[PDB]
C-alpha cells in the first residue's frame, strides 16, 4: 500500500519545487500516473481481503473508492486552473497542496485496518476541505457554510470517538479482522441502544441523512468547483463505507434500531426530489439530488442484505462520477455568465452543441438509464427493499418519477428554448472543458462492461 | 546542453522514486510477517530440492 | 468624499481567444497551453483509459469463479452418478455437533 | 445535600405520591435558592426588597417545577402500573417544562423546556435502571 | 525596571515554583507559593498603568486568599495527624479546603473571574508567563495528593471550568481575554482526568503550554491585542497569519493536529473507569472553544480585511528582535500526533 | 499479468494468519492489563500504585531525657 | 492516579535506569527517528520563513543543527519509552504469575458444542 | 417550511441562540471584586456543606 | 510534580522536620513519640494503600 501513499506524498515537494508555469502540467501528469498505479488494486481474492500489513488492507469495497479518489484528483486540477489564473504562484501551490493532502487522507482512510486510525483520518479530511471552502469560495456565505460543515460533522463524530474507545476497552481490540471474527450479538438494553446511536450518527450525518442534511447545500454551493467535486464524489461516501464497516458488530439490534432512519431516508428522498423541482439555483439542485441518492444508499445499508450492499456500492461509485460531471457542467456556465441562476442563460444548445451533448449524457446518467451502473445499483437496492417489504415499491417508483422529472427539467431549462438576447459573452467551449467532461463520462460507460469491479465484497 | 534542462526538470523523478521506494518498503513489510510461511494446514507443502522458501 | 474606502474597480474577465484564437483554455502562454493539452490528452486518454481498461479486462481470475464452476461440475457429477442428493440441508456434519442433552 | 436525593429515592417509584412530590419540591427549592443566591451575588438587585422578590420568584418557580415533575411522574407510574419505565419520567419532565413556560409566560420556552426536561428525566431514569455513573470512582 | 532586577524577579518566581516542586514539607510548599507570589506581583506591573495596577491588585487579593486557605488546611491536617509530609491528607475537611485553595490558585470555575481581567490588564509577555508558568506548582501539588481528592467536587469544578471557558470565550473581541478563557477551559480538561491518571494531566499540561507559548509568541510578533488589529497582519506578514491559523486549528482539538491527542487520551482513560457521560459532555462543550477559534481564524487568515495607508511604511522594516523558540513551538503544537506512544516516558 | 504483477494466494493467506495472531495476542494482552491494573489499584500489593509512606530511617532510637520515650 | 512513580528501587532523576541496557536499542533508521528528523527539518524551514529568508536554501548549517538536535533527543526519548513499556509488561506478567487464583485457566469449548443464538436477517 | 424554516429552527438556530444567551450571561460581569468575592464565599459555603458532609 | 532532589542527592533539606520522632534538640521527645514510632514502622515500605488497612 506504500506504493500508492509514497508517490502521493512526493506530489507535495514536486509541486513546491516546480516553476511558476509548470505546476498544473506536472501535478496533472503525476496524478494521472498515480491513478494508473492505484488501478492495480482491483485484483481481489474473493474469500478474504488483501492484507498488505498490520496497518493497511484492501477490500473489494475499498478498491473502487480508492481508484475513484485517485482519478478524481486530476479532474479537480483540470477544473481548478481556469478560475485560479490570476492567483499568485504561492497561493496556487497552497491550493494544490490542499488537494494533495485531501487525497492522502482519503487514500489512507479507506485502507486502515483499525477503527481509531480510520476515525483520525476521517476527521483529518475536514481541515483541507474547510480551508478550501473558506479561502477560495466566491461568495460571502462561504464562512457560514464552512461553520455548518464543520460543526454538523463534529457533533456526530465525537460520540463515535467515545463509543470506539469504550468498545476497545470492553473487547480488547478495534482491528477490523478481530472485530469481525469475534463478533457477539448486542443485547436489547438502553446502554446498547446508545452505543448503536453513537456508532451510527456520525456516518448518518456524513451521508447526509434527511433532517441532518442542511450543511450540504451550503457547503456544496458555496465551495469552489474542486471543493464541490470532492464533496459530492468522495466525501459523501465516507459515511457509507463507515456504516458497512461498523454494522458488523451492531447485530441484532439494527433489526429495529433502523426503523426511524429508514422512514427518514425514504420520505426525505421523496422530499428532496420534490425540492429539486422548485430550485432557482443550479448547484442547489445537484446538491439535493445528491441528498436523494445518498438517502437511497442509507436505506440499502440499513436493510443489511448482500444485494443491498452490492447496489449501495454501485450507486456510490456512479453517483460520485455523475455528480462531479454535473458540478463541472454547471461551473462552465457559471464561468461564462458569472451567475448561478438557472433561467439567466437559456437555449445554450444553439450556442454550445457539444456541451449540450455532455449535458444530455449527464442528465441521462443522473436518471439512471439502463444499462448504466446507476440503475444497476438503484435496481439492486429497490429489489432488496422489496424483499424487505413489498410496500417500498410505491416510494421507489415515486422517487424514480420525480428524479426523471427534475433531471429533464434542468436539461430543458438550461439547454432548450431560445437564447437570452442581452447575454453576448458566451465563447466557444475550450478543449479543457470538453476533455474534463469526456474524462468524467467515459469511465462511467466503460464500467458497464465490467460491473463486478464496483459491486463490492458481497459479489 | 543538459545542465539547464536537468536543473529545470529534475522534479519529474520524485514520484517514480517514491513509487519504487514504496514497493521496496512493501516488500520489507512483507518480510516481517513470515511466521506462518509453509505452516498453514491448507497450504503446507514439501519444498522443492533447490528452493529455500515458498514465498518471499 | 461620499466614498467608504479606496478600492480597485472590479476588472473585466479577459478572453483567452482574444490574444490566441486557438488557445485550448489551459494557459495564457501558447506553448505551455499546447503542452498542457498534449500531456492531459496523452496521460488520460492514451495511458489511463485504454491501457488501464485492457489491464482490468485481462485481470487474472483470482476471484475463483472458473475454479468454483469446475468444482461444482465435479461435485454434481459425483453426486448424481451415485444417486446422492445434490445438496444437504445441513452445512456441517451432525456427528461433530453436541447439542444440549435435554430440551425440557 | 445528597440526603435530599436519598429521601426522594428511598420512596418507591409508584407509591406514596405526596411524599415523593414533597421531596422533589424540596430539591427544587434548594436549587432555586442556590440560583437566587448566585444571581444576587453577581448582579445586585439595587434594593433589599427587590432582592427578596427575586429570591422568592426564583425559589417558587423551581419548587413548582419540582412539585409538578414529582407529582406527575409518581401518578403516571402508579396509574400505568409501569414502574422502571422512562416514559413516566419523560411525562413528568415535560409537565415541569410546561410549568416553567407558564411561569415565564412564553410558549416557546414552555415547549423547549417540555422537550429538554423530559428527555433529561428519561435519561436519568435510564441511568438509574442500568447503573450509569456520572462521577465515576477511579477503579483502574 | 532595571534588567538585572527583572532577571532576579523572574529567577525568584521560577525558584519559588521549583521549591513547590521539590519540597516534602507542607511549610516549604507554602513558602514556595508565597515567594512565587511576592516575585510575581512586580512582573505584572512592569509597564506602569492603572489597568496593570488593577490587575496586580486583583491577582494579589485572590492569591493571598488562596494562600490563607492553603495554610488553614495544612494546619487542620496537622491537628488531626501530627504529619507535615505531603503524602495524603488525613482529614476530609482539610482536603476540601486544600482543593478549594488550589482551584482558586489555578483559576478553576467558579473561581475563574480573576483570570480574564488580570490577563487583559497586563502585557503579552506577562500574560504568557501568567498563563504558562503559574500553573505548574498547584498542578504538581494536586498530582501529589491525587489519591485523596473527592472526585465529585473536582469533576464538578472541571466541568464548570470547561463550560464557562467556552461560554466566556464566545463573547470576546480582545485576544487576551480569549486566551484567558481558553486557559480556563484547558485547566478544566486537565483537572477532569487528575483523579484517574496524573500522567494524562502532565501530558495535557505539556501540550497546552506548548500551544499557548506558540500563540502568545505569534501575538507578540504581530503586535496586536484586538481582533481588528490582528486583521491587519495579512497585509504585512502572511506567513505569521497562516501559522496562527494552523495553531488555532490545533488548539481546537481537530485531528490530525497535536491538540487532539490530550483530549483523545483523556477520553479513553476516563472510559477505562466506566466514565462515559462526562467525556461526551466535555467534547461537546469544547466545540464552543473550537467555534471562537474558528471565528478568530476567519477574521485573521482565511479572509482579507481592509487595511490602512500607513502600512506601506511598515512594509520597509524588518523585525529588530527575533524569538528563537517560536519555530520549534509551532512544530510541536501542530505536528506531534504520530509520536503519541512517547507519553509512557512521562510516568 | 499474474506472473508480472502478483503472487500466489498462499503468501496473502499466511500473512493474514500472522496478522491475525498478532492482533489476537494484543487484544488478550490489553484485557489482561486492564484486569491487572484493576487488581493492583484495589489491593495495593503489586508494584504499581505504590503511594509513599514515612521512611522509618528518620526515627531517632536514642534515650529521650525520659524513660517512657 | 499515579501508577509507576512509587515502584520500588526507582532512582528519582535518572531518565534511564541501568536495567534498560538489557533491552535492544532502537535502530538508527527507526521510522520514529526519521519522523523526529522530519520535524526538525520543518522547524528549520519555518525558522527560515519567519525571518523572511529563502525557505529552502538560506540556512543549511541551521537546518542541519535542527535535524541533528531533533534526532539526538528522539533517540533517548524512544529508549526511555521502550524501557517503560518493558517495565509495564514485566510487572504485569509477574503479577499474573504470582496471583493464579485471579487469572484462572478455564477449559475452552469447541463451537460445535457451544450453543449460539441465531438472529435471522429479514 | 421544512428545510428553510423548521429544520433550521430545531438543530442549528436553537444551538446558536442558546449559546449566545449563555455567553452573554456568563461574560457580562461588571468587573467589581466585591461581587466576585461574594460569589467565592457562596461557593465555599456550598462545597463545605453539599460536598464536605458527604463522605 | 515531585522531583525528589533530596533523595537523589541525599541532602535532607526539610525531612528533619516532617515527623515528631526525628532527632529533636537535646533529645526532647514528642508527647506521642512511641505511638508514631510504632505506626511508622508498621507502614514502612508496604505502600499507602496497604498502610491504611
Ligand atoms: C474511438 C474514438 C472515439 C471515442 C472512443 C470511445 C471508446 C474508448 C475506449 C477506451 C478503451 C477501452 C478498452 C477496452 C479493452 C477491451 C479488450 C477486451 O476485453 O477484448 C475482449 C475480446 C477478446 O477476447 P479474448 O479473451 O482475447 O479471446 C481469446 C480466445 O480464447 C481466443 O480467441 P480466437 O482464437 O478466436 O482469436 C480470434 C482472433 C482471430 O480471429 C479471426 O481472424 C477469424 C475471424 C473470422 C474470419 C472469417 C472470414 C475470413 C477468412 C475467410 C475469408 C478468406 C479466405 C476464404 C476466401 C473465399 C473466397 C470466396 O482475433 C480476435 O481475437 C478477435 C479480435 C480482438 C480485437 C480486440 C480489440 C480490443 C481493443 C481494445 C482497445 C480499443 C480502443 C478503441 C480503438 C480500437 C481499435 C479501433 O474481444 C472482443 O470481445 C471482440 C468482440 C467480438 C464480438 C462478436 C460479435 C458479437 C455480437 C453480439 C451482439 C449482437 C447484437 C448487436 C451488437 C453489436 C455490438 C457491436
Ligand atoms: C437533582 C438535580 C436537580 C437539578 C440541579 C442542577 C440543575 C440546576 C439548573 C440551574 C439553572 C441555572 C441557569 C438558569 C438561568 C440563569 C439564572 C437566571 O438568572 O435565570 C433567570 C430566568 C428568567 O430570566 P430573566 O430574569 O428575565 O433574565 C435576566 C437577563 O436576561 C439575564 O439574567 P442575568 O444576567 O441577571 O443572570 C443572573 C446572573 C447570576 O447567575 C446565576 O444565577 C448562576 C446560577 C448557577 C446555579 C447552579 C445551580 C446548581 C445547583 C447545585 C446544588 C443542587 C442541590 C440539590 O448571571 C451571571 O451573572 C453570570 C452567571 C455565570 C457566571 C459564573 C457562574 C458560576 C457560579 C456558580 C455556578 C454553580 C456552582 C455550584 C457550586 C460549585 C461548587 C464547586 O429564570 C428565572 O427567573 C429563575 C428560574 C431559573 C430556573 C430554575 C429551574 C430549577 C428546576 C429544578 C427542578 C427540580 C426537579 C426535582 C428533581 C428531583
Ligand atoms: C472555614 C470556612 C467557612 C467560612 C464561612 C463562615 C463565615 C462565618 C462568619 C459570619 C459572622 C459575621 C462576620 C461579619 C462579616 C462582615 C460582612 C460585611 O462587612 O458586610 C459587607 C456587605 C456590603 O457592605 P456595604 O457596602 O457597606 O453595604 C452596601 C449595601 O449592603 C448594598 O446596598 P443596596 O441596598 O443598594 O443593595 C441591595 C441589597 C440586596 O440585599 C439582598 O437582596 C439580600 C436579601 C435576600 C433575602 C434572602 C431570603 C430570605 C429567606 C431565605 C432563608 C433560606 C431558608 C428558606 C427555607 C424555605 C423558606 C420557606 O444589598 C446587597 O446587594 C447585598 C447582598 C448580600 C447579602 C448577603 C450575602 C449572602 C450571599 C448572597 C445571597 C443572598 C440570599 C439568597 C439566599 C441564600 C441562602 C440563605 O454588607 C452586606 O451586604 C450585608 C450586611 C452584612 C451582615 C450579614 C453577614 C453575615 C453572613 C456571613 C455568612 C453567613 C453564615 C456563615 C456560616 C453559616 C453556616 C456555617
Ligand atoms: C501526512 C503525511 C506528510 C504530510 C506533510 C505535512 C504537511 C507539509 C509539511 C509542513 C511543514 C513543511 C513546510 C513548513 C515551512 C514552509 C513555510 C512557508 O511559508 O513556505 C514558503 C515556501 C515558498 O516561499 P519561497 O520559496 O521562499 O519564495 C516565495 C515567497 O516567499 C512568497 O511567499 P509569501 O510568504 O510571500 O506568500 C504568502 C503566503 C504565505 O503563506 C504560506 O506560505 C503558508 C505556510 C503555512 C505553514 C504550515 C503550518 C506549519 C506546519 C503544519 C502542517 C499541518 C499539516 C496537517 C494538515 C492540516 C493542513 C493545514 O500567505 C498566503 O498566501 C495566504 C494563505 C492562507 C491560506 C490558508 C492555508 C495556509 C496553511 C496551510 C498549511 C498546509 C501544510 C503546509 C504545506 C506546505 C507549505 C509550504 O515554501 C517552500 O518553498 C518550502 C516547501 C517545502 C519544500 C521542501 C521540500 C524538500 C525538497 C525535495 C527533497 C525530497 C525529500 C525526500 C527525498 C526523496 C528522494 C529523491
Ligand atoms: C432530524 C433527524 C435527527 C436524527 C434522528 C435520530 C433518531 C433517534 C431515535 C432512536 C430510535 C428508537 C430509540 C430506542 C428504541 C425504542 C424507544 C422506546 O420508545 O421504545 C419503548 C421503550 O419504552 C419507553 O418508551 C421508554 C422510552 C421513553 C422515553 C424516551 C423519550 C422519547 C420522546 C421523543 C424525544 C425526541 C428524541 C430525538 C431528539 C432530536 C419500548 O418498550 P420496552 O420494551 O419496555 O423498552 C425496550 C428497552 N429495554 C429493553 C431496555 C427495556
Ligand atoms: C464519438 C464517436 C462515437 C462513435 C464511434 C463508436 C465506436 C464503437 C463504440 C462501441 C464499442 C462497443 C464495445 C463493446 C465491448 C467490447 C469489448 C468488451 O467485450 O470487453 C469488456 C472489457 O471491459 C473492461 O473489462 C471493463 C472496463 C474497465 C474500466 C476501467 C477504466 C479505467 C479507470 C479510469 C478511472 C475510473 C474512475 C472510477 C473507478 C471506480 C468486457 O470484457 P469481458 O467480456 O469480461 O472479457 C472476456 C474475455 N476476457 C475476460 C479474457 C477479457
Ligand atoms: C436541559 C434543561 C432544559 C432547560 C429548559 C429551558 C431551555 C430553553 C431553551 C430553548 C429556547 C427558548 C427561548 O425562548 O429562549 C429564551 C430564553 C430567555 O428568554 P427569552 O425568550 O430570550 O425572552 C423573550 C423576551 N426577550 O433563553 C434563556 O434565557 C435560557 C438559556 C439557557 C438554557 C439552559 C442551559 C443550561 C446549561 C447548563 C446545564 C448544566
Ligand atoms: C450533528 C447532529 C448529530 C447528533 C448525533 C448525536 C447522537 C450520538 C449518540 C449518543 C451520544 C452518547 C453515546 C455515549 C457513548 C456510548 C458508550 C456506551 O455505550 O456506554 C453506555 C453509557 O450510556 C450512556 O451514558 C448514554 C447516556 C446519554 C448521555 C448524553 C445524552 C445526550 C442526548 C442523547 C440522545 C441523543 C442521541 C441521538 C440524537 C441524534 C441527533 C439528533 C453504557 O455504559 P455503562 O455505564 O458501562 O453501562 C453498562 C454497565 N452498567
Amino acid at each position: 500500500m506504500l506504493k500508492i501513499i509514497i508517490p502521493t506524498t512526493m506530489l507535495l515537494p514536486m509541486t513546491w519545487m516546480s516553476k511558476h508555469n509548470m505546476i498544473w502540467i506536472n501535478a496533472t501528469v503525476h496524478s494521472l500516473l498515480i491513478s494508473l498505479i492505484s488501478l492495480s488494486l482491483l485484483n481481489q481474492l474473493g474469500e478474504n481481503s488483501l492484507n498488505f500489513s498490520l496497518t493497511f488492507f484492501s477490500d473489494s469495497l475499498s478498491a473502487p473508492l480508492l481508484v475513484l479518489t485517485t482519478w478524481l484528483l486530476p479532474l479537480m486540477l483540470m477544473a481548478s486552473q481556469s478560475h485560479l489564473s490570476k492567483e499568485t504562484t504561492t497561493r496556487k501551490k497552497l491550493y494544490i497542496t490542499m488537494l494533495i493532502l485531501l487525497q492522502l487522507f482519503l487514500i489512507m482512510t479507506f485502507t486502515a485496518t483499525e477503527l481509531i486510525l480510520f476515525y483520525i483520518l476521517f476527521e483529518a479530511t475536514l481541515v483541507p476541505t474547510l480551508i478550501i471552502i473558506t479561502r477560495w469560495g466566491n461568495q460571502t456565505e462561504r464562512l457560514n457554510a464552512g461553520l455548518y460543515f464543520l460543526f454538523y460533522t463534529l457533533a456526530g463524530s465525537l460520540p463515535l470517538l467515545v463509543a470506539l474507545v469504550y468498545i476497545q476497552n470492553t473487547t480488547g481490540s478495534l482491528n477490523f479482522l478481530i472485530i469481525h471474527y469475534w463478533s457477539h450479538p448486542l443485547s436489547n438494553s438502553w446502554s446498547n441502544i446508545f452505543m448503536w446511536l453513537a456508532c451510527i450518527m456520525a456516518f448518518m450525518v456524513k451521508m447526509p441523512l434527511y433532517g441532518l442534511h442542511l450543511w450540504l447545500p451550503k457547503a456544496h454551493v458555496e465551495a469552489p468547483i474542486a471543493g464541490s467535486m470532492v464533496l459530492a464524489a468522495v466525501l459523501l461516501k465516507l459515511g457509507g463505507y463507515g456504516m458497512m464497516r461498523i454494522t458488523t458488530i451492531l447485530n441484532p439490534l439494527t433489526n429495529y434500531m433502523a426503523y426511524p432512519f429508514l422512514m427518514l431516508s425514504m420520505w426525505g428522498m421523496i422530499m428532496t426530489s420534490s425540492i429539486c423541482l422548485r430550485q432557482t439555483d443550479l448547484k442547489s439542485l445537484i446538491a439535493y439530488s445528491s441528498v436523494s441518492h445518498m438517502a437511497l444508499v442509507i436505506v440499502a445499508i440499513m436493510i443489511q442484505t448482500p444485494w443491498s450492499f452490492m447496489g449501495a456500492t454501485a450507486l456510490m461509485i456512479a453517483h460520485g462520477l455523475t455528480s462531479s460531471m454535473l458540478f463541472c457542467l454547471a461551473n462552465t456556465n457559471y464561468e461564462r455568465v458569472h451567475s448561478r441562476t438557472m433561467i439567466l442563460a437559456r437555449g445554450l444548445q444553439t450556442l454550445l452543441p457539444l456541451m449540450a451533448t455532455w449535458w444530455l449524457v449527464a442528465s441521462l446518467t443522473n436518471l439512471a438509464l439502463p444499462p448504466s451502473i446507476n440503475l444497476i445499483g438503484e435496481l439492486f437496492i429497490i429489489t432488496a427493499s422489496f424483499s424487505w417489504s413489498n410496500i417500498t415499491i410505491i416510494l421507489m417508483g415515486m422517487n424514480m418519477m420525480i428524479t426523471a422529472l427534475y433531471s429533464l427539467y434542468m436539461l430543458i431549462t438550461t439547454q432548450r428554448g431560445k437564447y437570452t438576447h442581452h447575454i453576448n459573452n458566451i465563447k466557444p467551449s475550450f478543449t479543457r472543458e470538453n476533455a474534463l467532461m469526456a474524462l468524467h463520462i467515459l469511465p462511467l460507460l466503460l464500467l458497464t462492461l465490467n460491473p463486478k469491479m464496483i459491486l463490492g465484497p458481497l459479489y | 546542453n543538459v545542465l539547464q534542462i536537468v536543473r529545470d526538470h529534475w522534479v519529474h523523478i520524485l514520484v517514480p522514486v517514491g513509487f519504487v521506494f514504496g514497493c521496496y518498503l512493501d516488500r520489507r513489510s512483507d518480510e516481517k510477517l513470515t511466521a506462518f510461511r509453509n505452516k498453514s494446514l491448507l497450504f503446507k507443502r514439501e519444498l522443492r530440492p533447490n528452493e529455500e522458501v515458498t514465498w518471499k | 468624499p461620499t466614498i467608504r474606502l479606496q478600492e480597485d474597480p472590479d476588472p473585466e474577465d479577459e478572453n483567452l481567444y482574444e490574444k490566441n484564437p486557438d488557445s485550448h483554455g489551459y494557459d495564457k502562454d501558447p506553448i505551455v497551453d499546447l503542452w498542457n493539452m498534449r500531456v492531459v490528452f496523452f496521460f488520460g486518454f492514451s495511458i489511463v483509459l485504454v491501457l488501464g481498461s485492457t489491464f482490468v479486462a485481462y485481470l487474472p481470475d483470482y476471484r475463483m469463479q472458473e475454479w468454483a464452476r469446475r468444482e461444482a461440475e465435479r461435485l454434481v457429477k459425483y453426486r448424481e452418478a451415485n444417486g446422492l442428493p445434490l445438496m444437504e440441508s445441513n452445512c456441517f456434519d451432525p456427528n461433530k455437533i453436541q447439542l444440549p442433552e435435554d430440551e425440557d | 445535600a445528597k440526603t435530599l436525593l436519598h429521601k426522594y429515592s428511598d420512596i418507591p417509584e409508584g407509591t406514596e405520591c405526596h411524599r415523593k412530590a414533597y421531596a422533589s419540591t424540596s430539591i427544587g427549592g434548594a436549587t432555586g435558592l442556590i440560583v437566587s443566591a448566585y444571581s444576587i451575588a453577581l448582579k445586585p438587585p439595587a434594593s433589599f426588597l427587590e432582592g427578596v422578590a427575586r429570591t422568592g420568584r426564583y425559589t417558587f418557580t423551581s419548587a413548582a417545577i419540582g412539585a409538578i415533575f414529582g407529582l406527575t411522574s409518581c401518578i403516571s407510574a402508579q396509574v400505568r402500573e409501569k414502574p422502571d419505565d422512562p416514559l413516566n419520567y419523560f411525562i413528568g419532565g415535560c409537565a415541569g417544562g410546561l410549568t416553567l413556560g407558564a411561569r415565564t409566560r412564553s410558549y416557546g420556552i414552555g415547549a423547549a423546556a417540555c422537550a429538554y426536561m423530559g428527555l433529561t428525566a428519561a435519561l436519568v431514569k435510564m441511568g438509574q435502571l442500568e447503573g450509569w455513573q456520572v462521577f465515576a470512582e477511579p477503579k483502574v | 525596571m532595571n534588567p538585572i532586577i527583572y532577571t532576579t524577579l523572574i529567577m525568584t518566581v521560577m525558584s519559588g515554583t521549583m521549591l513547590v516542586m521539590i519540597s516534602s514539607h507542607w511549610l516549604l510548599i507554602w513558602i514556595g507559593f508565597e515567594m512565587n507570589l511576592l516575585a510575581m506581583i512586580p512582573v505584572l506591573m512592569k509597564n506602569f498603568n492603572p489597568r496593570a495596577t488593577e490587575a496586580a491588585t486583583k491577582y494579589f487579593l485572590t492569591q493571598a486568599t488562596a494562600s490563607m486557605m492553603l495554610m488553614m488546611a495544612i494546619i487542620i491536617n496537622l491537628l488531626y495527624s501530627g504529619q507535615w509530609t505531603i503524602t495524603k491528607m488525613f482529614n476530609p475537611v482539610a482536603m476540601t479546603m486544600m482543593t478549594m485553595a488550589l482551584a482558586m490558585k489555578l483559576g478553576l470555575s467558579p473561581f475563574h473571574f480573576w483570570v480574564p481581567e488580570v490577563t487583559q490588564g497586563i502585557s503579552l509577555q506577562a500574560g504568557l508567563l501568567l498563563l504558562t508558568w503559574q500553573k505548574l506548582a498547584p498542578l504538581s501539588v494536586l498530582c501529589q495528593i491525587s489519591q485523596s481528592i473527592n472526585p465529585n467536587l473536582m469533576l464538578t469544578m472541571a466541568m464548570l471550568s470547561i463550560l464557562i471557558g467556552g461560554w466566556g470565550g464566545l463573547n470576546q473581541t480582545q485576544l487576551r481575554k480569549i486566551m484567558a478563557y481558553s486557559s480556563i477551559a484547558h485547566m478544566g480538561w486537565m483537572t477532569a482526568v487528575l483523579p484517574y491518571n496524573t500522567t494524562m494531566t502532565i501530558l495535557n499540561l505539556l501540550i497546552y503550554i506548548t500551544m499557548t507559548l506558540a500563540m502568545f509568541m505569534l501575538l507578540i510578533h504581530s503586535s496586536a491585542t484586538t481582533t481588528l488589529s490582528l486583521s491587519h497582519t495579512w497585509n504585512k506578514m502572511p506567513v505569521i497569519t497562516s501559522l496562527m491559523m494552523v495553531t488555532l486549528l490545533s488548539m481546537g482539538g481537530l485531528p490530525p493536529l497535536s491538540g487532539f491527542m490530550p483530549k483523545w487520551m483523556i477520553i479513553q482513560e476516563m472510559t477505562k473507569n466506566e466514565s462515559i457521560i462526562m467525556p461526551t459532555l466535555m467534547a461537546m462543550t469544547a466545540l464552543l472553544n473550537l467555534y471562537f477559534y474558528m471565528r478568530l481564524a476567519y477574521s485573521s487568515s482565511l479572509t482579507m480585511f481592509p487595511s490602512t495607508n500607513n502600512m506601506k511604511m511598515k512594509w520597509q522594516f524588518e523585525h529588530t528582535k527575533q524569538m528563537k523558540l517560536l519555530p520549534t513551538m509551532i512544530v510541536l503544537s501542530t505536528l506531534v500526533l504520530p509520536m503519541t506512544p512517547a507519553l509512557s516516558s512521562l510516568n | 499479468i499474474a506472473r508480472t504483477f502478483y503472487d500466489g494466494p498462499e503468501k496473502n493467506y499466511e500473512k493474514t494468519m500472522a496478522i491475525l495472531q498478532i492482533e489476537a495476542e494484543k487484544a488478550e494482552l490489553r484485557l489482561k492489563e486492564l484486569e491487572v491494573r484493576r487488581l493492583m489499584r484495589a489491593r495495593g500489593d503489586g508494584p504499581w500504585y505504590q503511594y509513599p509512606t514515612i521512611d522509618k530511617a528518620l526515627i531517632d532510637h536514642s534515650p529521650k531525657t525520659t524513660p517512657d520515650n | 492516579m499515579t501508577m509507576m512513580s512509587g515502584r520500588p528501587g526507582r532512582v528519582p532523576l535518572q531518565f534511564l535506569p541501568n536495567e534498560a541496557r538489557s533491552l535492544p536499542p532502537p535502530k538508527l533508521t527507526d521510522p520514529r527517528l526519521v519522523y523526529m528528523g522530519f520535524l526538525g527539518y520543518c522547524s528549520g524551514l519555518i525558522d527560515n520563513a519567519i525571518r523572511r529568508r529563502p525557505v529552502v536554501s538560506a540556512g543549511l548549517h541551521r537546518q542541519l543543527l535542527y535535524v541533528t538536535s531533533f534526532v539526538f533527543f528522539g533517540y533517548y526519548l524512544l529508549k526511555r519509552q521502550d524501557y517503560m513499556y518493558a517495565l509495564r509488561d514485566h510487572d504485569m506478567f509477574a503479577y499474573v504469575k504470582s496471583h493464579p487464583e485471579d487469572f484462572p485457566e478455564k477449559d475452552k469449548k469447541t463451537y460445535g458444542e457451544i450453543l449460539e443464538e441465531f438472529h435471522p436477517v429479514r | 417550511l421544512l428545510d428553510l424554516i423548521w429544520l433550521e429552527t430545531i438543530l442549528p438556530k436553537t444551538t446558536s441562540f442558546i449559546q449566545m444567551k449563555m455567553s452573554i450571561m456568563v461574560s457580562n460581569q461588571k468587573g467589581l471584586i466585591k461581587l466576585y468575592f461574594l460569589s467565592f464565599l457562596i461557593t465555599i459555603m456550598i462545597s463545605m456543606t453539599l460536598f464536605n458532609y458527604h463522605e | 510534580p515531585f522531583f525528589d532532589v533530596q533523595k537523589r542527592l541525599g541532602l535532607d533539606l526539610d525531612r528533619w522536620m516532617t515527623i515528631q520522632s526525628a532527632e529533636q534538640p537535646h533529645k526532647i521527645p514528642g508527647r506521642c513519640h512511641a505511638f508514631e514510632k510504632e505506626w511508622i514502622e508498621c507502614a514502612h515500605g508496604i505502600g499507602g494503600i496497604r498502610a491504611e488497612k
